[PDB]
């Protein structure tokens, strides 16, 4: 999508395993706050956007 | 002294893969690879 007219998608119930999804090519950075790329393996979620 | 190449990995030093932080004590001297240990890439 486009900046201005961006795509809503929410993340319905999963067992997440984002340790195949750091090394892919889209999915290089993680630079944020709020979250810990270790720790997200052990972490619950009400929704993921 | 350590002498390493990472990917880019560079807003941390992945790197579990070979646990050395940001909190050791330490300076970081770094530059890019792609002028001297390359090729076209």
């Amino acid at each position: 999508a486009s900046v201005y007219a961006w795509n809503r998608k929410r993340i319905s119930n999963c067992v997440a395993d984002y340790s195949v999804l750091y090394n892919l090519a889209p999915f290089f950075t993680f630079k944020c706050y709020g979250v810990s790329p270790t720790k997200l393996n052990d972490l619950c979620f009400t929704n993921v956007y | 002294a350590d002498s390493f190449v990472i990917r880019g990995e560079v807003r941390q030093i992945n790197i579990d893969y070979n646990k050395l932080p940001d909190d050791f004590t330490g300076c970081v001297i770094a530059w890019n690879s792609n002028k001297l240990d390359s090729k076209v890439s």
